[PDB]
């Protein structure tokens, strides 16, 4: 596979993100790390699928609301930041306010 | 030209009269001073104050009151205030707690807080800064305990073990100068700064005597060693001598004394009481009767903190798996009975909250959380507040008296009680530079920066291949003071005087700072920071009611806490 | 043939403990408010002081019981409990600082536990 | 007072005609003596025997017959033995295997077994005590490989390589002066013992010579430097003078010779066959024929151990996928049939069970698992039960003939090879304390403490943040014997006489302990502990069958192993 | 997301226990790992649901049974132990016996 | 659970598997390390169901074609390796030009 080590790191992200899409399944309200998981996950499957920075940065703050997560985790995440392999290499994603 | 308050603590953090959430507790701390000059803060960026002639002094070389790192606009929690400050460290101390800068230009600059070419710069503007935790319950068992206990704010591990041998899975003890000399050179390697407890144990004095002359810094009288009249008189004796702590895991099953037995064979010498409540160990079931005496240093161990729903039945199968117990043989249910007990750990909650209970520690990978210290330190303070009301001592509605009672039991106390505080515990200046920056929204939670010996040890820091460093994944990392020999500037291993006239470390080959033990005889409770009570504790040995000033102590416990599931991801 | 992995298959008999070495059986009093458990090693007349027995009949001596496992007396408690012989040079030093020294000094040793208030020095 | 034997068996292991099964095999191993006095068995907890004043003893100082640590309670198998014994250990080493605790009051203590003030207590009630395994057949190419080693009991690695190159990926071979030493400084920070193999290749002395006085430990012949007449000849002269044993991969291809000219180029001086059936390599089709001879210390590499419905289609693709070749050649498919072969590797099974193949070993990622040379073993010896039937030599039912041959295969017999057996190999009197603690449920297949040098370097051991040590995730973790300086003195580098009298250590600045490499030259087959066989193997040229005593050797491959799917996430 | 220690071996366990849980539902019986895992993750997964230390030494009896194991699985799980953050922090729960 | 090294490492394949399962679902073509991880995924779960060592050979000539991967992919694959428990121990599986 030829793995390097941001490679064998970002694989924790998707996990994380699957465990916490459970829990958002089964009806808990989601904190702190799972809903930064989810929306991280999300950027770094986007690019994959070869969407643009700018799309990414509207569609991350309609990923989870205010009514999919614990009392004060919106305003916990100012912002969520992820680096992926768009189809033009690795970019940064920043996304803003993701939550409210 | 004025600025409002709101967008002040926006860019500087806050200052006088502001108040800031712990968390996501119901504890607030107020800034109760500020040594800035208004408009004159240091800061470091682009076009920012920090530059050369104008807040960074471009003519002074080190040695001419240069700073080797400031921390720019920190609150700080401390026994000492709750107050807004520049922190100047330099050779790897505190050396100047005031306002950083350039004489030259800047009004109200602490002397010796020049920045200058030699100066790094931390912001720790809107952070929370305290003093490294100082752990003195810890068993060395799995070295991956290091980076749990950094994780959360801890700084110091003071304990005893050589691995997960059943000696250490019990007690905190490294036993004879063989076991303790190869956990000195084990250290070596270990990012934290560390004291090892020989065994408190023997009938003659040369066999625990060896173990001090050896480098250990103070002995453990353990139970499971046999925690018997002599054993603790013997230890006592070493101890006075050798200028050293003794901590005290009492004779639970009362085989051959009773706490009072106990207290005779101290016969007034100064000792640290281990997990003074007594579901971690000790004399069933009116061990914490020894946190209202003079000569008693306690502290709780961290499973007990606080008093919740899940807390008993958690406890009662706890003891049943650690002690190997079966439901079938009466007197192991008796024996759990007689030691795990709703009364004495609600009694526990408000014994912390009046100041009785002096200290906090972990009980790592025996019977406690490595990484959960300073989390339960300030579950326990909002339970307080919550069932309690604000302390009376309390003013402008703010928590500070009892942020600096409990921001105590884990920094200051504990190493007074080990006889380290000339080094570790607090944010003043001389001390070794061990600071925690907290982001306030994860106060006592998960720290962001850990600074050891004036560099950064550990960090909640993102991906390593980034532009910058926030891109997720965010997670604990060791930085560069954990690599090469950095390590060894970087930690303290703390040994007793005579180990140290004797050449010990030059004969182990250890190039760790030696931090010498001094000045733990000589002290009590009165010595504790703001958990200074002596008091009459009466346990009812029927009931186990717990009474001090001839009043029950009780509380309720609760079902959720603050600093729980808001945050951990397990 | 149901496989358990690890499992024993113990050979037949019993197990005598302290084979050979006499056997006393006391009576014991719990007189304290607290509970009270003696581990199988522990030189008998040097427990609690709030244990009232024949405090001669626990010099040299220790329960006969399995090595590593204890008597329970609870608040109030009293029962029978046997004894066997100390082995080895018969010599007990430290725990409640009464013998240090042979087993064999009786006198001195029930004269240190009288002065401290050992109860039940004959 | 009388206690059943199953009560017995649970609190203190298994006793004299108890028996145990070995993991989920078939095996049964039984109790022969017991060193206890019953009733004074040792044990360690609260209100257990080892504490002050009763099985501790509370006068005497370390050096007064008292230990560092005590095994308690340990089930021992070793060459020397079936037996229940605690296990002393001091400075590193093994002191005393009999009974521990006190002489004040205990009877029948081992007098320089005394548990003291000095002593650590590992309980080994219920566990088997097993010598750390010695791999004699190691390429050094992937550091990941030494946690692999550990995890199933593995604490000697002695081969060569400078990680993945080419010559390391196919040769135990550590080339020449410059790379020996850059490997000796590797050495230091690897947790585990080793002893480093020089290239046995040259026509003139000196080249090879250079090598043993420049730290290597033995020497390599390997066909693909060219396993020729004069290659041999001058590695075995070179071994002669300097002590030290040579292991031979002989010329498969029959360029220079066929068997009987390697054995005439050795001319009845000792010598180590690597991978004696062949598939590993050798003289094709008649190498293993090498194991009747008395001047030969056979070992097997572990992949075709034992014989499996998987391992001829494994092999055959896993040769081709080595060697590059391609199944278009009909070159390539004449060598691979040559040397791919069900009659060898049947045999093979059967020479182990008779004794005349007297090593195992792992061929580590050059053809072979670094942590399946103990598993391997074990499976093995249950489908010879199975297949062959208790041996003639067994008595009660039980295996102990059988685990006495198997349990010297991987421990006392390659350190004899070595010239290591002073140091390790076996739990005896005056040894290293390498020792590997199992559960029976997991015997064999994963270890759960690794003690190296009177210390735990690697331990199955659960969460660290937790209470207690057990909680999940369970796994193999590095221990404080691994960390800092302690990595020094717990491990051996093991090395020519010539390079320790030159004073290489030093030169290097070498903080490990230093082993001497003696006593490999004269010894033979008959030195090898239960696997002492001499014979004439006829390997048919035509049939590739295998005949001893007249006897054609054969047995079926089995479809399931034991100690595989039952343990196993992957 | 802020991982520490813990938070990244406990993912671990998730991962494993998704694994065995694939490997019941194409009808093979569990080994020992794989029963650990499932047993583990689903005490954990409770915690965070909210349920009790209670409820789960109970529940945590009747996840899998000897149908669903390997033989000798039953008995070599004497416990299973999980450390996880309920509702009150973080609590131990020990599963007795879990399997018959 | 008693995880050795090689366990927690396999761990991870599986992972990458189930992440590239996910892409393929959602009609990407899939790149280098998605292949091999979905391919080194099915020949570990294979062992794990008691299929042979030759049952693997064929089989993972045939979980991915050509019009599943992105150009060139086939062509970097010469072969893919996996080490896994079967039935009778550790077997290694090497499947040739797994993609045509
Ligand atoms: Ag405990
Ligand atoms: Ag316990
Ligand atoms: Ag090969
Ligand atoms: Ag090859
Ligand atoms: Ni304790
Ligand atoms: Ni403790
Ligand atoms: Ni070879
Ligand atoms: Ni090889
Ligand atoms: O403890
Ligand atoms: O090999």
């Amino acid at each position: 596979m030829h793995l390097n080590p941001a490679e064998k790191e970002k694989l924790q992200i998707f996990l994380a993100s699957e465990l916490a899409l459970k829990r958002k399944a089964r009806g808990l309200k989601l904190n702190y790390p799972e809903a930064v998981a989810i929306i991280t996950s999300f950027i770094m499957e986007g690019a994959r699928d070869g969407k643009t920075v700018a799309m990414l940065m509207e569609e991350g703050k309609h990923v989870l609301t205010r009514d999919d997560v614990m009392e004060g985790v919106p305003e916990m995440i100012d912002d969520i930041q992820a680096e992926a392999t768009f189809p033009d290499g690795t970019k940064l994603v920043t996304v803003h306010n993701p939550i409210s | 030209m004025k600025i409002n308050r709101q967008q002040y603590a926006e860019s500087y953090g806050p200052t006088v009269g502001d108040q800031v959430r712990l968390a996501d507790t119901d504890l607030w701390i107020e800034v109760e001073k500020d040594y800035t000059t208004y408009g004159d803060e240091a800061n470091f960026g682009g076009g920012k104050v920090l530059r050369e002639g104008m807040g960074e002094n471009g003519t002074y070389t080190r040695t001419e009151n240069v700073l080797d790192l400031l921390l720019t606009n920190a609150l700080i929690l401390d026994y000492t205030g709750i107050y807004k400050a520049d922190i100047g460290v330099k050779d790897g101390y505190i050396v100047g707690i005031g306002k950083g800068g350039n004489p030259d230009i800047m009004d109200g600059v602490t002397p010796n807080m020049i920045v200058g070419t030699a100066t790094e710069v931390i912001a720790a503007e809107g952070k929370i800064v305290t003093a490294g935790g100082i752990d003195t319950h810890v068993h060395f068992i799995n070295p991956d305990q290091v980076d749990v206990a950094l994780a959360n704010g801890i700084t110091t591990l003071f304990g005893g073990g050589t691995g997960p041998a059943e000696g250490s899975k019990a007690t905190t003890v490294t036993p004879g100068p063989w076991n303790i000399e190869k956990m000195l050179k084990s250290t070596e390697g270990l990012p934290i700064n560390v004291g090892i407890l020989g065994k408190g144990h023997g009938s003659s004095i040369a066999p625990i005597m060896e173990q001090i002359d050896a480098g250990a810094a103070g002995l453990k009288i353990h139970e499971d060693w046999g925690a018997t009249p002599a054993s603790i008189d013997r230890s006592l004796t070493v101890a006075d001598e050798a200028d050293v702590q003794v901590a005290i895991h009492s004779d639970t099953l009362n085989e051959a004394g009773f706490l009072e037995d106990t207290l005779r064979a101290i016969n007034g010498r100064v000792i640290h009481s281990f997990h003074v409540e007594g579901a971690g160990g000790g004399h069933a079931p009116d061990i914490m009767a020894m946190a209202g005496h003079p000569n008693v240093l306690p502290s709780s161990t961290n499973p007990t903190r606080p008093f919740t729903v899940n807390t008993i039945d958690e406890h009662l199968d706890m003891l049943m798996v650690c002690h190997h117990l079966k439901q079938n043989i009466p007197e192991d249910v008796a024996f759990a009975d007689s030691r795990i007990r709703p009364e004495t750990i609600a009694a526990e909650d408000i014994l912390h909250d009046l100041g009785i209970i002096s200290m906090m520690s972990t009980d790592a990978l025996a019977m406690g959380r490595a990484g959960e210290m300073v989390l339960r330190t300030w579950q326990t303070a909002d339970k307080m507040k919550k069932q309690r009301g604000p302390l009376a001592e309390e003013k402008n509605g703010s928590d500070n008296f009892r942020a600096k009672r409990y921001v105590s039991k884990y920094t200051i106390n504990p190493a007074i009680a080990q006889g380290i505080a000339h080094e570790v515990g607090s944010i003043e200046e001389g001390k070794f530079a061990d600071l925690v920056l907290w982001e306030p929204k994860f106060f006592g939670v998960k720290a962001d920066r850990v600074i050891k010996g004036g560099i950064i040890a550990y960090a909640q820091i993102g991906d390593p291949s980034a532009s910058i460093p926030t891109p997720q994944p965010v997670m604990g990392r060791r930085m560069y003071g954990t690599v090469g020999d950095l390590i060894h500037d970087t930690n303290i291993t703390f040994m007793s005087k005579s180990s140290i006239q004797q050449g010990v470390p030059a004969k182990l080959g250890l190039k760790r700072r030696i931090g010498t033990v001094k000045n733990c005889r000589n002290i009590g409770k009165k010595d504790m920071k703001w958990n200074d009570v002596t008091t009459d504790i009466d346990i009812n040995p029927e009931t186990y009611e717990v009474k001090v000033d001839g009043e029950v102590l009780t509380c309720e416990p609760v079902k959720e806490l603050p600093m729980a599931q808001r945050y951990f991801l397990f | 043939n149901y496989i358990v992995p690890g499992e024993y298959r113990v050979a037949e008999g019993e197990i005598e403990i302290n084979a050979g070495r006499e056997k006393t059986t006391i009576r014991v009093s719990n007189t304290g408010d607290r509970p009270i458990q003696v581990g199988s090693h522990i030189h008998f007349v040097e427990v609690n002081k709030e244990l009232l027995f024949d405090r001669a009949e626990g010099i040299g001596r220790r329960l006969n019981i399995p090595s590593g496992t204890a008597a329970r007396f609870e608040p109030g408690e009293e029962m029978e409990v046997e004894l066997t012989e100390l082995g080895g040079n018969r010599e007990v030093f430290g725990i409640s600082d009464l013998t240090n020294g042979s087993v064999d000094n009786k006198e001195l040793i029930l004269q240190r536990a009288k002065e401290l208030g050992y109860k039940g020095v004959e």
